[PDB]
């Protein structure tokens, strides 16, 4: 019965954030989802959304006719630089969704590490990491000092003297 | 004691490029390119005419197909492949040019250039403009001789723009089938047309000659045009073989032609168009018509570019 | 004790935009679209032409206007709305693309043709170019019959091109108020103008026509061109209503023409201009104007784009 | 009388570099500039600069005219054109910009990061993270021992045994 | 006891650009733009032409250097700068136009006009046609008057495409030196040659006057072309100087054109050729010619752009 | 006879990987490669080859001709788009390439980050960063305790005694 966080794994029972927290103590295993790591996340991917959805105001008409085509020479420069502006923005949707997605998915790896440092530099003295994503607490950590360490009223200083024993005897 | 971070995940992955990896699950994506089409013109908003069998020059010459558009006004023009400039057989010069004028000009707004004439006929007519019986393009005049083989006496007529807008002025070069036709019409010898203005000189001539019989008729009158600046004059000297206006044509304001094949929706509202319907989208780009008009996403070659709107997905350790 | 790691910040943060956030406050910025705009044209180190009414057609044929640009040279060349290529109501045959040629020409170098003349007159004149008294285009002969109503014989006239450089060749078509001016001028019958060379083969008639009066005269001299190969010769048939030119025309090298309406100025050193002045900037882009031209920054709809030049601009905890 | 560091918190007061140190000890409060970090950073911004003032040899002449308009067909035909390509470049624009800025921003908050933890790895094992972006010392350091971080001459070996006695007892 | 993590690194170090930095050392790198041209036309695996001396509208005319692509076939057709589409002087109308339709024409197929002739001659021929004696265009026919001076009937002759494909007409008009000379040919009086079609009318007419002798001759035969639509007609009447034609042309299908200098390789496999060789490449970018056709890689003013294909490279401690 | 790592210095040495373990014991000093970090980092970047190689199906024939001039005014609005297209492919160009070096070089700086963050979490509490990017370890480790390290099978429960006894006492 063992848990494991983001360093190999993903959370399928995370269902109401993009983040969270997932515990076992004495009272049992839990799962939290973190709100503002989820919302900067949310708040981010979105603003890509509204930024590629501005409409532009560049109005365009006919130049050439499908029902009686126009002259030959004058036709063929048209349907020449009709193709080559097409390859051109062929080529920039190719490349900003690409650029976009590269970027999408290093902040959404950004904000894990973040959350992650966050705890780390919470817990202080009184954890170590297991290497998957977790932290050891060498203290009885119930359900109530879980969700301290949640809403980030979790005081080091209260639990110091009784880790800092486990750790080192 | 133990307290894990972690990140979500599904088995309902879609996968995205990037520019190292392509194939790359992510938890969730949106399209960027559309495709999605309404086979229909949307024409909500604005004021539309379906010119359907007039074509969209008969409306300055006027063959029976036009009568109802001789001065019509709208926002959105539609052309129809159907359509028709002429009744008697010919074409118009430069007629890419001038239909890409009346596609913006919001309509037109007919003038009487009041020309008047003397020894003359003016009852030019044809089957092939039939109009109740036989009749001929309602806003221009077919002039001859009087009786036939008689004389055609020299001419000049002239017209001035007193409007604070260019005014567009068109007229017509007969060609008969034989020089016995042109005879018939207008009398002997050679004929000649010129047109003057303050900024154009150009002349024409009658040519006369043998030609695939176009609804019967192997005779072609083909329309040639120039704009009037305001306060400028034209002159038409002339001894036959000419298609006098009776009207001149002044632009309306505003609008946008197109070219379409699909029925007019007057319920949906729309801003980009192509002869297959409306693009109606927020998406960037398009797949639809690299010739769509109006306002419309850039069209591009491919057919889907997936956005990533979620994390990379990383499945679960089962 | 402690030591803290941090970052500076202000009061007086400006707003950027990035792929995620629009308003991100950071600490500095700079501009990247470039608007401001010297209203004169800076013509330092170019030699400049300012031809202001003369037009640049007007170089070749030589109006009065033009008489002190017959054989100019320059780098700038300017263009003004005030500027005309006529005396006589005319105008050009393909006149922009002769504009374009004479835009990066350099200047023009003139070389007598050497056409003589025998039973004719060549000192046609008019009102509309005055000189002193009633004059013509300083380039070109307004050849007539000799007294009047007379005959006008059949000519033949040629020039070859001894020069290592393609030589400009103009001449003019008279258009005559009437038929009855045309034969007062150079007889009765059917003017013919042929022109050849040996990649050039065009033929010309004049238009006899009445038409409005353009500073008084209803008559009409327009000119046509091309460019004579190296060693290659141009011939002039004729019988009446020709403008024969007297004088060919050289590219001196290479320049640049603009349009303007604003002053120049031979102190400010530009290089990008256009009709309301010259743009100097190290800007990648430009709000002024789509049709600058020389050595421009790109030109984009918006009028600012801000680059940060700073951090992101957090204030203090207070 | 706290401080307090990057992790939520610029300093207005920092106005002769970009990032800096601010200790308080016995002697009192204090706040320096961190030159190299400082200098790296604006060479970045300045790298770019200069990348986007490099101008073109592209030279362009008239194809219109905007005192005797060209013939209709081939003017729309340029005037299509150029809108075409005018749309290009407002986008490029756009991107181009847009694409700086969350890379100016991002490698500012880098160099961040690249000093505190440079700091971090001088100080060992005698000082603690408070989660500011601050260093708890553990133990006695005068003026001259926080020069000594500054300028990276910070022996550890030095203090060893006194931090490590103050963290446990 | 201690471990260390690093990363490699060489003395071998290649700069390349950043958004940054410009001349950073990274470990590895490749180039993007391609500078490498094959001197030669790789055509392994595309039916390929080279028409040398054969201008490519002189396959459909068919002068003597031509006799061998009357009816040629091609995937790729290489035009040759000695090329030529004449034997008597002369030049096609829209001729740009014409060699853009033939070069992906994949060739062409000729077929039989059908005219016959009454009391005229038919055997008009040159010294600058040579094929062992005096001849002319191998598909067309020079018409005559019959003996000297004599009088040129009236006629009109008609054609049919009987076939589901566009049909190429070309016919010509003779401009003689002299009206003395056209007389000679043709009779007196003023020649006229009309061409209908159901969608084209021009009109044609002959310039007789002096011109630079091209092979010794200063007549000139000036080609004209229309497409005729599947079941159309076009119709040619005339009384002399009238370059008739004796078959018609029709599309094979696709292919691609290209004038080039160099030699045709057989063994090596291209697609994207210019007027020095072919294009062979997988790099995205290409600095060799502008103008390069089929399938390329995009141009760019650039000599090269290097990218990282390696970490930045950071030198070891000694 | 010191060793140092990554944080200001490459190895000439390491010539079978990109990234790698260098380490000193009574054994003596040896150096090896990381397979799956060199591999990933390879992958990443031939990933941008493919990208780049991706040909296209568009085919251009010619508008122009070098041999017979076409005329003037359609011949220069044909220079001046083609001149104006090649602005803009030279810039996307010169961007592509600037925008996938910086990317390049900062991947790869990142997956030396992440093996050395790996490492750290292996040896738990029993070693310290120097700030070289090298571990010091507070245990006796041979060539096989290495070994272990090198291929993640290290277990820290082992030697977690014996360290800490080292780093404190
Ligand atoms: C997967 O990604 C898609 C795309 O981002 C998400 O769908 C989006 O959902 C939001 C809210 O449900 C939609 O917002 C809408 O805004 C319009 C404004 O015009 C408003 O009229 C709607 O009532 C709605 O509030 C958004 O349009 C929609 N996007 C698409 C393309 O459908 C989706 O939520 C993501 N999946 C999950 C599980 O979140
Ligand atoms: C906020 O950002 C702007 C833009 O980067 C900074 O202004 C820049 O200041 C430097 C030095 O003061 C200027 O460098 C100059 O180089 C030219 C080379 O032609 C030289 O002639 C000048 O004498 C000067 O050395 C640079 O031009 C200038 N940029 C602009 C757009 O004015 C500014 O320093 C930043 N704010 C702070 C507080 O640093
Ligand atoms: C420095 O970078 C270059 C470019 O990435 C590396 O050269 C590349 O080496 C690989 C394998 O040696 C080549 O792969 C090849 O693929 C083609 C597929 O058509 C195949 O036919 C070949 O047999 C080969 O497997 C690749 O083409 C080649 N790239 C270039 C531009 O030559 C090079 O390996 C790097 N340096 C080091 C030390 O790795
Ligand atoms: C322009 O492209 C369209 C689409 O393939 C084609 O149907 C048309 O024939 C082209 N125009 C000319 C003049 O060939
Ligand atoms: C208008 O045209 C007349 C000739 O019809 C001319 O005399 C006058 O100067 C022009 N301008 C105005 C403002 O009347
Ligand atoms: C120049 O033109 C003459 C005819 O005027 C011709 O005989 C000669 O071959 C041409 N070329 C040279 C180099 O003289
Ligand atoms: C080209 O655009 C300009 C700017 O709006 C406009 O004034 C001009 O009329 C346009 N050209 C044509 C031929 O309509
Ligand atoms: C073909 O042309 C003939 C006249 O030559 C015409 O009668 C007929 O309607 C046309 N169409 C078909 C399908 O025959
Ligand atoms: C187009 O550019 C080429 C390359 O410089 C030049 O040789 C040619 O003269 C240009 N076209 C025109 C019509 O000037």
């Amino acid at each position: 019965g063992a848990i494991a966080g983001f360093i190999e794994n993903g959370w399928e029972g995370l269902i109401d954030g993009w983040y969270g927290f997932r515990h076992q103590n004495a009272q049992g295993e839990g799962t939290a989802a973190d709100y503002k790591s989820t919302q900067s996340a949310i708040d981010q991917i979105t603003g890509k959304l509204n930024r590629l959805i501005e409409k532009t105001n560049q109005q365009f008409e006919l130049i050439d006719n499908e029902f009686n085509e126009v002259e030959k020479q004058i036709g063929n420069v048209i349907n020449w630089t009709r193709d080559s502006i097409t390859e051109v923005w062929s080529y920039n949707a190719e490349l900003l969704v690409a650029m976009e997605n590269q970027h999408t998915i290093d902040l959404a790896d950004s904000e894990m590490d973040k959350l992650y440092e966050r705890v780390k530099r919470q817990l202080r003295e009184n954890a170590e990491e297991d290497g998957t994503g977790c932290f050891e607490i060498f203290h009885k950590c119930d359900d109530d000092c879980m969700a301290s360490i949640r809403n980030n009223t979790y005081d080091h200083s209260k639990y110091r003297e009784e880790a800092m024993q486990n750790r080192i005897q | 004691d133990k307290i894990c971070l972690g990140h979500h995940a599904v088995s309902n992955g879609t996968k995205v490029n990037t520019l190292t990896e392509r194939g790359v699950e992510v938890v969730n994506a949106t399209e960027t390119v559309e495709r999605t089409n309404i086979p229909r013109i949307c024409s909500k908003g604005k004021r539309t005419v379906d010119l359907g069998q007039c074509g969209l020059l008969g409306t300055i010459t006027g063959p029976p197909q036009c009568d109802q558009f001789l001065e019509f006004s709208a926002d959105l023009i539609i052309e129809r492949r159907e359509g028709s400039d002429v009744c008697y057989p010919g074409k118009f010069v430069n007629e890419e040019a001038l239909r890409q004028i009346l596609r913006e000009s919001g309509g037109i707004d007919k003038e009487a250039m009041g020309f008047t004439y003397s020894g003359i006929r003016t009852n030019g007519a044809t089957s092939a403009c039939r109009r109740s019986g036989s009749s001929f393009y309602a806003e221009m005049k077919w002039l001859l001789s009087n009786t036939d083989n008689a004389a055609f006496p020299q001419m000049t007529k002239s017209y001035k723009n007193t409007r604070k807008s260019p005014a567009l002025i068109v007229w017509g070069i007969h060609h008969s089938v034989s020089t016995a036709e042109q005879t018939k019409l207008y009398g002997s010898g050679n004929k000649l047309v010129t047109v003057g203005s303050s900024n154009y000189q150009q002349s024409f001539v009658p040519s006369p000659g043998a030609r695939p019989q176009v609804n019967g008729l192997s005779g072609r009158i083909d329309f040639h045009w120039l704009m009037l600046n305001p306060n400028d004059t034209v002159t038409f000297s002339f001894n036959g073989a000419f298609i006098a206006p009776d009207r001149a044509s002044f632009l309306r304001g505003k609008s946008m032609g197109i070219q379409s094949g699909v029925q007019v929706d007057a319920n949906c509202e729309g801003d980009c168009y192509h002869s297959g319907g409306t693009i109606i989208s927020n998406l960037p780009f398009q797949n639809i018509d690299s010739r769509a008009v109006g306002k419309c996403p850039r069209y591009v070659k491919q057919r889907s570019l997936l956005l990533a709107t979620g994390m990379k997905n990383v499945p679960e350790i089962p």
